[PDB]
Order: structure tokens, then sequence, then C-alpha cells
């Protein structure tokens, strides 16, 4: 299932405009898919998490899309730099899933964050199903395992799947954008 | 070959929309009975979410003892793309099914879940047979 | 006087069971997640028979952590008065729709829900019109 940079930029160029500044980062983004699929699992986990809490601002959906919830694409996140919680986690889903992390492992996990006194949305990593799940936040960098992050309670967690929702929209603006499905 | 009368068709629509929005109002009543007594927002906000990001509901809405509104989801306006003298014909007062939110036996509040026509409309608009 | 043909009839509705399976899969499994529900097993199967006797499901499963399966309803087994030349006509498999149980943080299983296209198959031998 690969992944044609050169045609998805040419797509996504159509359906958003000229990327600007956005089609450095896409570069970066396939620059780490490219160079991150023979690391340890523990490693892609890390490098991923980091990537896209790096490049990208914690902006909420009212200001960047003038929506109240909308839910990114990786290359909408990546295009505009910037998203909100449940964008860096559909970014670092997808890249996870190119390199190689199995799905039964990763989960869209919706919780409260405390500090915050709000909603939030993190990506959780079972190393096997009984596991304690690892954190992979927009909040903060390091990765915990979950009950560390007293300052998270979970609501619940979702299995990522798909072929109108807000995850199937998401598929769809992929499949536009260029993607194999 | 054969056909059903598009009466029926809605008859099953009707049936199946009613039965998933009580279903999802009462299972989701159980849920967030201890978030509500707690008067914990964000989770109440949270598991909302979580089912109507999922599914294809028209609204959810929660409120408490008094009626005053705690949580409303609901779906942007969407276009059509399906005349309204077809839909005039199908068409079937707005489904909002409830389930009371409970604190042993004390009522705690409500959960409102409306379902969402769109499908039905479209499906029945795109394959109408006039005979 | 609009109709819709039988096959079109049968496409919407296992799309509107599909749709109702995957909404009590997501809702029930919120349900059994909270406050070790679904290790107490006769709450857990009174949950699930009360989500079942009022859906249309096939089956519901619950499984745990390890697999094993700890709660198992399925439709009373009834014979069908319906030829199997117009099933054939009709046919579809049943989809198997899931959603997570879990404590807290932890995993603690998967709630399955089945559609059932024999009620399809039984609504479209009730309302077929020859034309
Ligand atoms: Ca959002
Ligand atoms: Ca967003």
């Amino acid at each position: 299932a690969d992944w044609d940079f050169s045609a998805i930029s040419r797509k996504a160029t159509a359906l958003y405009g000229p990327l600007g500044a956005g089609q450095q980062r896409i570069d970066a983004w396939q620059n780490l898919l490219a160079t991150q699929k023979q690391v340890s699992e523990m490693e892609k986990l890390k490098v991923v998490n980091l990537f896209f809490n790096k490049q990208m601002r914690y902006v909420e959906d009212i200001d960047l899309w003038h929506e109240v919830d909308y839910w990114e694409t990786p290359i909408e996140a990546l295009w505009k730099g910037a998203g909100d919680c449940e964008d860096y986690a559909i970014a670092k889903y997808f890249s996870l899933r190119h390199l190689g992390v199995a799905s039964d492992k990763l989960r869209i996990t919706y919780v409260k964050a405390l500090r915050q006194n709000r909603a939030h949305m993190v990506l959780t990593y079972y190393s096997s199903p009984d596991a304690m799940p690892l954190v992979l936040d927009s909040l903060i960098d390091p990765i915990k395992p979950a009950a560390e992050r007293t300052d998270l309670l979970p609501v619940y967690s979702f299995n990522a799947e798909g072929l109108l929702s807000r995850w199937q929209d998401v598929l769809k603006k992929m499949q536009a954008e260029g993607f194999p499905v | 070959t054969y056909f059903i009368t598009m009466n029926n068709a809605r008859n099953f629509f009707i049936q199946q929309l009613e039965s998933n929005a009580q279903d999802t109002a009462t299972s989701l009543g159980l849920s967030l009975s201890q978030s509500l007594i707690n008067h914990d927002v964000p989770t109440m906000d949270s598991m909302v979410k979580a089912v109507f990001d999922r599914g294809y509901f028209s609204s959810i809405k929660v409120q408490d003892i008094k009626g005053k509104v705690i949580i409303l989801k609901k779906q942007l306006p969407q276009e059509s793309d399906i005349p309204q003298w077809f839909v005039n014909l199908i068409k079937w007062p707005s489904t909002e099914k409830s389930s009371l939110i409970m604190d042993g036996w004390m009522q705690a509040g409500v959960v409102l879940v409306a379902s969402d026509p769109s499908y039905v409309y479209a499906s029945l608009w795109r394959n109408a047979v006039e005979m």
C-alpha cells in the first residue's frame, strides 16, 4: 500500500489551493515515513509522536476552520501546520499504521483533560491486549503509561475502521487527496 | 419483477430509526448517570461526542431535571438535492427518543436522541418508481 | 403511487440494519464499560438481554480480554415459511459490528452485534407486490 506523494501533492493542491509552506512540511512527513520503517515499534511511536507535536501548532477548530469541530486529514494538518486534539491523534494513527504498527495496538481514546477541564482526545498504544497503554498526546511530548497521566481520565476508546460519520469523512477526504484505500 | 410500496419502505425505516434512537438513548442514559450526578460536564461532553461522532444521529441532548440543557450535539444543516414535494410524501414527524437518567430511584435528568432521516429520504428518492 | 424494486429495498434494509448493529454495539459497549459492570456477569447478562429483546439483531456476543465468550444471546430458532427461490433472489450475509469494552485505560473485551438478514427476508416476503 505505497503512497504516491507527488500525486498526493498535485491532488491536494487542487483541493486546498497552493500549499505554500505546507509542501515542505509534507516533504518532512514523507521523509519520516521513508526512513522509519525498520526501527523498533517503540521508536516508531516516539518519532511519530514527536514529529507531529513539533510540526503542528495547537489551535482550536473554530479559529482554524471556522467550525466547532473539524477532523483534519494528515495532509490538512501538515498543510495548515496546525490542528487540535483529534487532528494530532489522526495524523499519528495513519503514520504509525503506514510504518507497520498493527491496528489492534492503536486506539482513538476520548478522555477528560483535567487541567484544561474539557473533553480531549489522545492516541493509545497497547503492546498487548491486556497491557497498560501508552498515551500519545498533543498536550505534552513525553509518552507515558496512561495511569501515570493523572491529568487525564479515560471515557471511551475506539478501534479505527471504515471503508458521512466523522471518521468516514476523513477517509473520504484522504481518498480524494490520492491515498489508496 | 417484485416491488414493495413506498409506504411499506417508509414503515420499515420509521421502525428501524425509532428503535435505534431509543436503544442509544436508553444505553447512553445508563452510561451518563455518574457524570451527571457529579455535574461533570467535560465527561458528559466526552461521552456524547463518542456516541455522536461514531453514529448518524441528527442530535443528542442531555437535560437536567428542570429541563435546562447541559449537553447539545447537533448536525450542521445539510444540502439536498431532493425536492420538498417528494419529502412531503414520505416524511414522518421528527423522531426523538428519550430516556431518564437515574440516581438510583431518583430521576436526575433526561437524554434525548434524534435520528437523521437524510439516508431514508435519499434512498427512497433515488429509487422511487411511479406506477 | 410510488413503489421501489425489491432488490433496491433489500439493499436499503440491510444497510439500515447493519448501521443499527454498529450503533447498538457502540452504546452497549460504552454502558458495559462503566463501574466494571462487564465483570458482574449477572448484571451484564441482564443488560445484554434488555438490548437484545428490544432490537432486531441475529446475535449479541460478549468476549473478555482473553477472547473467552462470556455472553451469547441469539434469536430463538423459528422456522421460515419463505421459499428458497425467493430467498435466493435477496439473500445477503449477516455482518458483525463491534465495539470495545473498557475498564478505564485497560481493555476488558469486545461486544459483537450481528445483523439479521432473515428479518429483511420476512419483511420483503410479506410486502412483495408483483408488477
Ligand atoms: Ca476538534
Ligand atoms: Ca480538528
